[PDB]
DNA sequence: TTCCCAAAAGCCTAAAG
DNA sequence: CTTTAGGCTTTTGGGAACTGTCTACAT
RNA sequence: AGACAG
């Protein structure tokens, strides 16, 4: 009934063709795949599909990294922060520019290029660049490079052609307690491998307003911020300004008073403890004749700002060498005029022209504005969002050891257990066929390194492998069987490996990656259900379908009571990994007594948000007024909309020998109901019109 | 018993204030001394965009200390307040001018602008003030045509001291033939009840909190609706800020024309400010943005626990119980209150054996229930589940779990499920309200509320239980019954 | 019960696809409401709801006692029936493929995906007026 | 993996397009000629100044537009103003240009002005956050919507709509379709619609009209009203537009006829246009037809070259779109991928609103100092990027956690109304003839790819789609194949 | 519309005992309710004398007559008419400043700041 | 933007001095 | 015969999900 | 008011 064709090509469906048994799947699981897909970070740990289409291909070679726009002469290089040893020495480099001349053109445009040690586009996370060994070394000035040349690739992107999306784990399907609802249940090393890199910058500007304190030095040696390369301290803390008062300065400006952070009265801006410093920027304004900053807290801002100085009047030298050699023929590309003028605004005005007023979004900037970039790995232990390349999306509910996952007889380790049912429901049935043929030729792999005289679970050094090539018969015969698997699931795989020049090479290839790579098509003449009936009732091909031995909650080590089997799916993080709690005993109120939203400089200043969450909502007050008497709901809005009954609950809070289990919070006699804010204020506004709602009597 | 409204008499709030009365009508303005003290009584003025210091302040912004409390400002002789709780009193007040007998309550002329006020004629202006210009030709209907042929023939003075004072007839004439037409039952007991009410001597003009004014590069970011008010301030301003003194029909007119701003004005903030979705009655007088709230991922325990029992982690339990970790602090180590708040800020985002004890005791200290007691939402909040008690029970040690171990049982009561959502958590300060949530705990959504005698379907065991209880019970370990007995 | 736990693979899902009267109902339909929605789901049905055909098996274990709906079940081993527009019209060609098997041509995915973006509407705008009238 | 199995998976899969995966919009924006080394918007601008260049003195010749150096560029952007050189520090990704006029051989002031200079990705930098710049999916010369024809000009945003009519025709009641367009915007006995055949009617003499775009006659077979005057046409010399018109001019008359005394007077102009006097209105209506309007409108198969001509073509031969549309809104092939019309919707106003309120004021000499005066007035810094991050719906704040630009960064199209986004609309995407299911979706669009912004295939884009010059979709002829049976299927009945 | 030639609007039934069994059919087609619920709901639907201008629930239950939703919500307590859209509308209303019986509502507490009287 | 639904306007028809 | 009341049909205007995050904003 | 999460 041309159950096994395909009248479909790679090309009528886009981000659904980055995977197959993609018609398996029902759509609201496919549009749920393709959104995952938009919002999934990269992981430390990158690893290609075991099963693979055409697609991946197409995504990797189309990817953000440093590219030469076109066939261009480098001209010059420079470097921020230069590297060194001396008494301003800078650890590490972040960004490297590249002044080059597009030849082979009338104009010759000259243009810039960027290569800095990372790359972020979303709010919270990036990833590293990975530069080109054997095209970094050759950049320098008069060199020849061609057009399209890659630099500072993702580690995405693997050394062949594939992008790397996920971890491919070796997936249990057990209706384990752990995976109640929607969940999984991880190991802690599976985890290690799915790291996400978090980079964050945080800003602080201190004027005539404020002065910095001292967070990361001693006594002798002031220091503000971390350098580069430096490690935020085990409470992340930077900044933490302080407002410049002089009566106040035999208290607030003491060598103790400076080290000694206050969290209140204070701006600190509070990012990821033991977080890695990538990069600073610093902005001064030098022509304020008094410098607001008092000596001696102006050490590392001076030497960056000297840093920063020296490269951008190095690239306006740069420009000014240029113009003066080819006035009227030196079109220039809009990046480096935008560079050239962005470096005009950093470096001083001359003294016959009026000071630049440097603005950031009608933000006025006062002296020192300092930009510290730095990255993070975060490790996944709960609350993390991740998905199965299709339509299953869960949160680790329990993380578990490596000896405690579920092991079968052949040694094989779980990485997650997801409970099977949910598949039944949702209908996302493709997985479970990844799942099944996942195991299989897994299985198969590891049955030749059982025939080789080699380990399972153990990647075979270049000697062994030299040792089982030695033999022609074997590698035959593990190419045979090779052939009849891919036959036996992808067709248009086993023509292409039966048209294959060295068998030999694929079966080490194999031997050595420990999983036959499988490229299925999404136009693949396959009838699915029949090679999973082909896999079943075969004496080889066969998955180890056996018990599976594991340790549950209660410490004890049980086996599994009917057959289970592990197969590898390709998983994958997302965003909304959790780290926006935002728990506040008490939250900074308005002038007009309520609570407020946070502003950004005054919401990355606390460990975690602290935001005043609107719990009582229309639909909440109408649950609490109806469930419970209307008594205690007032009660609770009174507590929150009046500052006093805030201040008494605080107050017995901090005043009683158990803060748990206080007897009453608010004394309702001394502070009689009817004070909170937006009632006082309608109460007074229609009494202003005359007029004021009263109980009937 | 009900809550119906009821007509203030603005001359009892006068007499009734006690304190510094500065009245509007002395504003002369036109120079940069009066039109600055009316800027500092009026225009509640933010100068810049950025958090104030001030706890407590006076009128002015001069004294910053909070200590001297009560203490009347001889700038402004005003009392110095809290900010956040500064009783919200009328800012200004309003007193007849010399040639005006009284003033027209401003609920009065809203009331009576939705019939007199017409878009072909404005049957009250031409009643109240003189200088009000019309054609009757122009009138394109024929009602409103028909009601201004009537009043034209029936004659009234169109003087505002003639319609105060004769406003028993005029008020009778409107109910007569056709000019209000609906609700003339209601409305005549209504005028004949409080007439005395409808014409203070004093009008009130509302708080500084009221009326704010935020200066900011580009500009000053104002309201709409304000603008209105203002208007009618300044006008009874213009009243007495006359070269020449204006005539008694001038001082109506002007008096006129500032009341319907005032009535304008009342009736645009009740519709924008009070009545949209977003406001004040549907947003904050009915909740909003409680202290001591939490919000985070949900995720689980999978283990031998209670359903009245959650988990908070170490950052949500090392915020949301600041004070308590203080007070335990302060009580046992000699820490002062400051230590105890560097202590706990900087001990956040990293573990200690210290502030865990700390909570344990804490918990403990919590003696006849198993925790700390606290409020959990779900939203959107249809059901009776959505919101529901639980117990505060241990705070997790492992820094990296921002996550929330609410009880599998109590999943099903809202639409939770472990896919990435972030639930509400209100911990409750006092025992009387963990009494009275009680009430809210997942046992009272057990009974179906649909069905007489059934238990919710709510309590039905999740998917992976059900399934291992089936493949334990359901199960062929043993012969059959027959082969069993043989 | 730490080890009377539920499995899902391949396996399974064979065994309720390799049964003979399974397969006989999903071939030879007519591809009419009739003779999909009460002929062949009627048989799969019967299949299913034979307390003696399917022991052991964790998907039809589960669906005797409530865990699966019958319709998910239905709608992946045998035909898929009449997906919606975004508009609530009946497509006059049916899907001839259910789940298990794959969806392959462009006619049934383009509809099933139009049945989601039906799914995704009707949750959206639905919910806005619903709240309200709740409310 | 082995190399060799790499080999054959590239060996065997089709490669995407550059054009759309490298990103369109910056082909679009800033590709360089290689005999002139100009981008795409300076082009662009020359363009819409060549095309208004109509509308000069005779002497303010635009020269044309320069690129400002660096030092020039930080010059302008930081200005005095009031003693406070006031400069923002932000990445701000842009460029300057200058557009220089010339007055009689003499220069003016050059008005330098800024623009957005579009990196690879489709990325830009404003004010120090980064957006992504998305096609917008535009109709190449006019849309069929639900009963309308949708055209759009520089100035106005027409639309073509019918009702039916009843005349009595040799005694027995017919009925026929009367095309009408509001066009006098303050515009929003029975009320009725402004009738395409009144403006004729306005504009010509009624006789004069027949006799100009019909070979028929008029007294004053025999067509008369419904529920008085006589239209008499020759008995064989007929057609559909002459009928179109006696059905425009009785739905015009049928319901004011207070004003119909003499007949004769309905041969003038004055009492028509009585009936409907802002002559200033009407001309500008007469002189409302552009370069870039008739270009698309001959790309599409139709011969416009004055508005009238136009009208008489949606009259007579665009009318079938109306009732029964050959084309459907439901596709998605022959339609443009526009971005510049779109990102310079604000310079092109500019620029229009110049042009005439420049020809507006008078016809006399122009002075030096009134024409600077002008250029200040009208072309300023940041004329076409003041309203860039909120007006245009197409810029998109980026928020991409991947190294990929194709998930959600270049695969992202943005239908009209969501295209403008300065509505706030909420269309409820339900009771929508526009949003069927179409075959096009799966050559042009994403189906399976549903975010909550289209929960249909047209959010996105197909990243194979064969697009030619200018921008314009084309169609791959293999995979139609398949695709044609697929359309058949969805009108299944 | 139900509950708020020839449509069965709830309003132009006479008693609610002929009232009851076409709305439980209603929602029953498609709802399972318990004829509970609709009872209550019916019972809120419904005022005493409403040529009265008296819009608090009827005793024992069948003396009075239906009303629309909007006039009930903003003629039956100023306090839950707050909580309704247009509260301008009932705060400038003549009938609202009659001393008339009313109901209760929970939102009156919350009306002002906590003050039981 | 488009559908819901109530409240005021407006209109023909009818009854009392 | 003249002058208003009564009820049906038009027109107009307020209103249209909850919580949280982020984004936009001088010339 | 646009997107995202539930
Ligand atoms: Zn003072």
């Amino acid at each position: 009934s041309q159950l096994g064709r395909r009248e479909i090509d790679l090309t009528l469906l886009g981000h659904t063709g980055l995977d197959p048994w993609y018609g398996t799947t029902s759509s609201a699981r496919g549009a749920m795949f393709v959104t995952h897909i938009g919002q999934a970070p990269e992981v430390n740990g990158n690893e290609s599909r075991y099963f693979l289409t055409g697609a991946e291909l197409e995504y990797a070679k189309y990817t953000h990294d440093v590219r030469f726009p076109e066939d261009c002469r480098v001209l010059h290089v420079l470097r921020k922060y230069p590297t060194g040893i001396g008494k301003d020495s800078i650890r590490s480099n972040p960004v490297t520019t590249i002044i080059y001349e597009n030849y082979f053109d009338k104009y010759k445009t000259i243009g810039v290029l960027h290569v800095p040690e990372y790359m972020s586009h979303h709010q919270d996370f990036g990833y590293e660049l990975v530069k080109n060994r054997e095209v970094w070394e050759t950049i320098a000035p008069n060199e020849m490079f061609s057009k399209d040349t890659v630099i500072a690739q993702s580690g995405a992107v693997k050394k062949d052609g594939t992008l790397g999306m996920g971890v491919n784990a070796n997936v249990v399907f057990l209706s384990a307690a752990g995976t109640i609802e929607d969940g999984f249940v991880a190991n802690k090393n599976f985890l290690k491998r799915m790291m996400p890199t978090s980079y964050s910058t945080a800003v602080a500007n201190a004027g005539r307003k404020a002065f910095f304190l001292n967070m990361y030095g001693d006594d002798k040696i002031y220091k503000p911020f971390p350098d580069i390369g430096d490690v935020i301290r085990p409470d992340g803390v930077i900044f933490a300004i302080r407002d410049h008062d002089d009566d106040l300065a035999p208290a607030e400006m003491t060598p103790r008073a400076l080290r000694t952070l206050d969290r209140t009265f204070d701006r600190a801006v509070i990012g990821t403890p033991g977080a890695k410093v990538i990069d600073i920027d610093i902005w001064r304004d030098e022509r304020v004749n008094p410098s607001p900053t008092p000596t001696g807290m102006d050490a590392q801002l001076v030497k960056y700002h000297t840093h920063l100085s020296s490269y951008y009047r190095e690239l306006l030298k740069i420009y000014r060498g240029l113009l003066a050699r080819r006035k009227d023929d030196l079109h220039i590309t809009e990046e480096f005029e935008r560079l050239i003028v962005t470096a005009q605004m950093f470096l001083p005005q001359p003294d016959n022209v009026r000071k630049l007023s440097r603005f950031y979004r009608l933000d006025p900037l006062d002296e020192w504005r300092v930009e510290v970039t730095y990255k993070a790995q975060k490790m996944p232990a709960g609350a993390f969002k991740m998905t199965d390349f299709h339509g299953g999306k869960g949160v680790i509910c329990k993380v578990m050891e490596d000896e405690d996952m579920p092991i079968d007889e052949n040694g094989n380790r779980a990485d997650l257990i997801i409970f099977g049912g949910s598949t039944m429901r949702r209908s996302n049935y493709g997985r479970i066929y990844e799942h099944g043929f996942g195991a299989a030729a897994r299985d198969l792999a590891q049955r030749l390194r059982v025939e080789a005289g080699l380990d399972r679970h153990a990647k075979p050094t270049q000697q062994q492998l030299n040792s089982v090539m030695g033999n022609t018969q074997w590698v035959d015969y593990a190419f045979k069987e090779l052939l009849g698997f891919y036959e036996i699931i992808a067709p248009t795989m086993h023509s292409k490996m039966m048209e294959h020049p060295n068998p030999a090479e694929h079966v080490k290839t194999v031997l050595m990656d420990g999983f036959p790579y499988i490229y299925a098509p999404v136009d693949d003449p396959v009838d699915l259900m029949a090679a999973v009936n082909k896999l079943i009732n075969s004496d080889k091909y066969r998955p180890h379908y056996g018990k599976v031995s594991y340790r549950d909650q209660a410490g004890k080590w049980v086996t599994t009571k009917d057959n289970v089997l592990m197969g590898p799916l390709y998983m994958m993080l997302l965003e909304k990994i959790g780290e926006d709690w935002s728990a506040a005993a008490s939250v900074k109120t308005q002038p007009f007594g309520l609570p407020s939203k946070l502003n950004n400089a005054d919401r990355a200043s606390t460990p975690g948000r602290e935001t005043a969450i609107r719990s009582f909502g229309e639909s909440e007050t109408r649950s609490y007024n109806c469930t419970v008497g209307p008594g205690p709901t007032a009660e609770i809005l009174d507590q929150t909309n009046n500052p006093l009954a805030h201040a008494a609950v605080i107050e017995s809070w901090l005043t009683a020998e158990k803060p748990s289990s206080v007897p009453v919070a608010v004394d309702r006699e001394k502070i009689p109901f009817g004070g909170s804010r937006p009632v006082a204020m309608f109460d007074h506004l229609l009494e202003c019109s005359g007029i004021a709602l009263e109980y009937a009597p | 018993m009900g809550l119906y409204a009821k007509v203030v008499d603005h001359n009892e709030v006068h007499d009734q204030f006690t304190g510094k009365r500065i009245y509007a009508n002395d504003y002369n303005t036109s120079n940069s001394d009066e039109k600055e003290e009316f800027d500092r009584h009026f225009y509640s003025h933010f100068q810049d965009s950025e958090a104030i210091e001030s706890s407590v302040s006076c009128d002015c912004r001069a004294i910053e200390d909070a200590h001297k409390l009560g203490v009347i400002c001889d700038i402004c002789n005003t009392p110095v307040v809290n900010t956040s709780s500064r009783p919200i009193e009328p800012s200004m007040w309003v007193r007849t001018p010399k040639h005006v007998r009284s003033l027209i309550n401003p609920r009065l002329i809203i009331m009576l602008t939705g019939y007199l006020v017409t878009k072909e004629f404005d049957f009250l202006a031409y009643l109240t003030d003189t200088s009000y210009r019309y054609d009757v030709e122009s009138i394109g209907s024929k009602e409103t045509r028909r009601k201004v042929d009537r009043l034209l023939h029936r004659g009234f003075e169109r003087g505002l001291n003639h319609f105060i004072d004769n406003f028993n007839e005029i008020f009778q004439f409107l109910l007569d033939a056709n000019i209000i037409s609906n609700n003339k039952s209601e409305f005549a007991q209504f005028v004949a009840q409080n007439k005395d009410k409808l014409f203070p001597k004093y009008l009130p003009v509302p708080s500084k909190l009221c009326f704010v004014a935020e200066s900011t590069t580009s500009g000053t970011y104002l309201d709409k609706p304000i603008e209105a008010a203002i208007d009618a301030t300044l006008t009874f301003a213009s009243i007495d800020a006359s070269s020449v003194p204006l005539s008694p029909i001038k001082a109506q007119n002007r008096t006129m024309r500032g009341l319907r701003l005032y009535g304008q004005f009342y009736e645009i903030y009740a519709k924008s400010r009070i009545a949209q979705k977003p406001g004040l009655a549907r947003r904050h007088m009915f909740g909003a943005r409680l202290n001591a709230t939490a919000r985070a991922v949900i995720t689980s325990i999978s283990d031998p626990h209670d359903y009245d029992e959650l988990h908070i982690p170490w950052g949500v339990g090392c915020q949301l119980l600041k004070y308590h970790l203080t007070n335990k602090l302060k009580a046992k180590f000699n820490m002062t209150t400051r230590e105890a708040f560097s202590f706990v800020y900087e001990n956040v985002l990293q573990y200690n054996q210290i502030i865990a004890d700390l909570f344990k005791e804490l918990i403990a200290e919590a003696a006849p229930y198993k925790g700390m007691g606290c409020t959990f939402h779900r939203n959107p909040t249809l059901q009776r589940g959505s919101t529901q008690q639980f117990f505060i029970t241990k705070v997790k040690d492992d820094i990296n779990d921002n996550s929330i171990s609410m009880s599998v049982l109590c999943l099903k009561a809202p639409n939770a499920d472990f896919d990435g959502d972030q639930l509400n958590l209100t911990l409750m300060p006092d025992v009387y309200l963990t009494k009275a949530t009680e009430r809210i705990a997942p046992h009272t959504w057990v009974l179906s509320i649909d069905e007489p005698h059934e238990i919710s379907g709510n309590l039905e065991l999740q998917g992976p239980v059900v399934e291992t209880i089936i493949n334990w019970a359901h199960e062929k370990y043993l012969p059959p019954l027959e082969e069993w007995l043989k | 019960l730490s080890e009377y736990l539920a499995t899902l693979s391949m396996f399974d899902i064979a065994e309720v696809y390799n049964h003979p009267k399974v397969r006989e109902a999903n071939h030879n339909i007519e591809p009419t409401t009739y003779g999909i929605e009460k002929i062949s789901y009627g048989k799969v049905k019967e299949v299913f709801n034979d307390p003696t055909q399917f022991i052991g098996n964790s998907i039809i274990e589960g669906l005797r006692s409530g865990t699966q709906k019958t319709e998910q079940l239905l709608q992946a081993f045998a035909w898929r029936g009449f997906p919606t527009d975004i508009n609530s019209d009946i497509f006059k060609y049916p899907v001839t493929t259910g789940y298990i098997d794959g969806i392959w041509n462009l006619y049934e995915n383009m509809i099933e995906s139009r049945s989601g973006t039906k799914a995704l509407l009707y949750n959206k705008e639905l919910l806005r007026v619903t709240e309200y009238f709740n409310r | 993996p082995d190399p060799f199995l790499i080999e054959k998976i590239r060996e065997n899969t089709p490669c995407m397009n550059p054009t759309l995966a490298n990103g369109i919009t910056v082909e679009h924006t800033m590709t360089r000629d290689p005999n002139t080394g100009v981008n795409m918007t300076r082009r662009y601008i020359d363009s819409l100044f060549d095309i208004s260049s109509v509308l000069f003195p005779d002497g303010f010749k635009y020269e044309g537009n320069r690129a400002c150096t660096p030092l020039k560029h930080f010059e302008e952007i930081t200005r005095e103003y009031n003693a406070k050189r006031i400069a923002n520090i932000a990445p701000t990704d842009m460029y300057m240009i200058d557009l220089m006029f010339s007055y009689k051989g003499e220069m003016l002031y050059p008005r330098p002005m800024l623009l957005p200079a579009f990196k690879r990705g489709n990325m830009v930098t404003i004010n120090g956050a980064k957006y992504i710049g998305s096609p917008v999916l535009t109709d190449v010369g006019f849309s069929v919507l639900n009963d309308s024809i949708f055209i759009p000009f520089r100035r106005t945003k027409l639309t073509f709509k019918q009702t039916d009519h009843h005349y009595m025709c040799n005694g027995q009641r017919k009925i026929m379709y009367v095309i009408w367009s509001q066009i006098h915007n303050e515009m929003a006995r029975p009320h009725i619609e402004s009738c395409l055949a009144h403006y004729f009617f306005c504009q010509f003499g009624v006789t004069q009209t027949f006799k100009q775009w019909a070979n028929v006659d008029v007294k004053c077979n025999i067509y008369s009203s419904a529920t008085e005057m006589v239209l008499v046409i020759p008995r064989h010399q007929e057609s559909i537009f002459a009928t179109r018109l006696i059905a425009g001019f009785w739905y015009v008359v049928d319901a004011f006829p207070m004003r119909f005394t003499r007949p004769e007077y309905v041969d003038s102009t004055n009492l028509w246009r009585v009936i409907l006097n802002i002559d200033s209105h009407l001309h500008s209506f007469c002189n409302s037809l552009d370069e870039m309007t008739i270009e698309e409108l001959k790309t599409v198969g139709v011969n416009v070259s004055t508005i009238w001509e136009l009208l008489y073509e949606i009259m007579t031969s665009l009318a079938h779109h109306l009732y029964a549309t050959d084309i459907d809104e439901t596709s998605m092939y022959g339609k443009r991928l526009t971005v510049l019309h779109y990102l310079m919707s604000e310079f092109n106003y500019a620029v229009s609103m110049f042009g005439y309120m420049f020809q507006s004021r008078r016809d006399r000499e122009w002075t030096v100092q009134e024409l600077n005066e002008g250029l200040k007035r009208s072309f300023k810094l940041q004329t076409a990027i003041k309203r860039l991050t909120v007006d245009h719906g197409e810029l998109d704040t980026m928020s991409n956690p991947n190294s990929s630009m194709l998930i959600k960064g270049t695969s992202i199209l943005v239908t009209q109304d969501r295209a403008k986004t300065a509505k706030a609309h909420n269309k409820s995407l339900i009771n929508d003839s526009s949003r069927i299911i179409h075959a096009s979706i799966a050559e042009v669009g994403q189906y399976k790819n549903q975010p909550k912004n289209n929960p249909d295939g047209r959010g996105r884009l197909n990243m194979y789609t064969k697009v030619g010059p200018t921008g314009l979709v084309e169609r791959r002829e293999e995979v139609r194949e398949i695709i044609d049976n697929a359309q058949l299927m969805f009108r299944a009945k | 519309s139900f509950l708020h030639t020839s449509k069965t609007y709830l309003k132009n039934y006479k008693s609610p005992i002929e009232a009851l069994p076409v709305f439980a059919t209603m929602a029953n087609e498609k709802i399972s309710l318990n004829i509970s619920h609709c009872e209550i709901l019916i019972y809120a639907m419904m005022i005493r004398s409403a040529q009265y201008r008296d819009y608090r629930l009827p005793k024992p239950g069948i003396n009075g007559q239906f009303e629309k939703y909007n006039r009930l919500m903003q003629c039956r307590s100023l306090g839950g008419a707050m909580a309704f859209e247009k509260q301008h509308e009932p705060l400038n209303n003549p009938g609202s400043f009659l001393n008339k019986m009313r109901n209760d509502h929970p939102y009156d507490l919350l009306v002002k700041g906590g003050k039981l009287r």
